[PDB]
């Protein structure tokens, strides 16, 4: 599993089409949230996070600020993340057992996801449509879904 | 010698073995038990009850939260920002189920915005508290007893009075058009003793 | 399937005997 | 494989035909060519491989 991700910043994006690839039927991690800092096993370095909210965080999961890890693979240089960092995403949901009683949560940030980084402040960054047009494609997801 | 043999236990309990044997040279029996369990845990357990709720979907044997989008087909309403004083539609699950989840949220007045379920609707489009007539383009309203919907219950002023009812009851009443003012997504007072 | 053996058994034959029996899903030639 | 035996079974002839039970294999096995060899345990010597 390797893709590419969105350029951050990005001017008048559709959100929209966000809407779309979060309705998808291969679409059951969506969230939005810092990421926090990563691991070394190259095929998945864990990425685990600080959950700000979701949307369809779907099969079998719960309730936010779990924190859980989002692993990356080294063949996928498209789709660097940042330690620190407020971002956004769509894909398909974590693979739900492991040694633990689950492994729910645990990402698999696979090939054809959706990625962009999330806006920590939009007011200084010239015209905030860009961050709320993120903000009324999660609204749409959340009133009217899929 | 040569014969053949099946076994089961009685109706309704459970064995455990090979299913079948045949009677060789003139003494053996192959491949059969020398002890063996003819009944067992044929009872699972039952009624485990997770918490749910109508914000909320249990599971693990245990309580949680619905996803504000599978709230989504609650009555609309007016409502207000998490952290600002202006108004703008919502439903009553979607708002309760992000609650559930600790996001903020604010009342407002049934006049207080858009929502699209404010007034009665037509044919191929109709809300749980209502249908399309026969051989009609307009949809009518149900009476209390069509509550094929959960529901929410909710607080709404009623005779000049506030009352609690079901929210399907709430939407029958508005969409036939009586005399109704919504106060909160929350119930009443008005069942205290 | 797919066995790789069958049909182990004994049986008086008083002259002429009929057995019935399921040839398996093999698509291999079965030597009797 | 390794010459060492390691089971013995008997049973009884009452048709010219004698069906023993059905040996397993032992659970970490030598393999190779096992060997059954056959006895009547009467006065007889008449051994079968």
């Amino acid at each position: 599993d390797c893709g590419q991700m969105q350029e951050e910043l990005d001017l008048t994006i559709s959100a929209e089409t966000r809407k779309q690839t979060a309705c998808k039927p291969e679409i059951a991690y969506a969230y939005k949230v810092s990421i926090t800092s990563i691991t070394v096993e190259n095929v998945f370095v864990k990425y685990k996070a600080t959950l700000l909210d979701i949307y369809k965080t779907g099969e079998a999961v719960a309730e936010k600020d779990s924190e859980i890890t989002f692993i990356k693979k080294v063949t996928c240089t498209n789709a660097e993340l940042v330690k620190g960092r407020q971002y956004l995403i769509m894909g398909k949901e974590a693979l739900q057992i492991k040694y633990n009683f689950s492994f729910r949560y645990i990402y698999p940030l696979d090939s054809l996801t959706w990625i962009e980084y999330w806006p920590r402040d939009t007011t200084c960054s010239s015209c905030q449509a860009f961050l709320a047009n993120l903000d009324e494609f999660a609204e749409d997801i959340f009133l009217n879904g899929c | 010698v040569g014969e053949k043999v099946t076994v089961s236990c009685s109706g309704g309990m459970s064995l455990e073995g090979p299913s079948a044997f045949l009677c060789g040279s003139s003494l053996k029996w192959s491949p059969e038990m020398k002890n063996a369990r003819c009944v067992q845990k044929e009872n699972p357990l039952t009624q485990a009850v997770p918490k749910c709720q109508r914000w909320e979907k249990l599971q693990n044997s245990r309580c949680v939260c619905k996803m504000p989008y599978e709230c989504g087909p609650s009555l609309d309403v007016c409502a207000q920002d998490e952290r600002s004083k202006r108004i703008l539609p919502l439903t009553v699950c979607k708002m309760h189920v992000l609650h559930c989840q600790g996001r903020n949220y604010t009342l407002t007045g049934r006049d207080s915005c858009t929502l699209p379920a404010s007034a009665e609707k037509a044919c191929g489009a109709c809300p749980l508290w209502g249908k399309c007539d026969a051989e009609s383009s307009k949809c009518v309203c149900r009476e209390a007893s069509e509550c094929e919907e959960e529901g929410f219950s909710i607080c709404v002023e009623v005779n000049g009075k506030e009352q609690t009812m079901s929210e399907c009851e709430a939407g029958a009443l508005r969409c036939r058009g009586q005399s109704i003012s919504v106060t909160s997504i929350r119930p009443c007072a008005a069942e205290t003793q | 399937y797919f066995p790789e053996s069958w049909l182990w058994e004994v049986h008086l034959v008083p002259r002429r005997k009929q057995l019935q029996f399921a040839l398996p899903d093999s698509l291999t030639t079965w030597e009797i | 494989p390794e010459g060492s035996e390691v089971d013995m079974v008997e049973e009884i002839d009452h048709i010219g035909i004698i069906s023993f039970p059905d040996f397993k294999i032992p659970s970490n096995p030598r393999y190779g060519m096992w060997t059954i060899k056959a006895k009547y345990k009467e006065d007889f010597s008449t051994t079968g491989t």
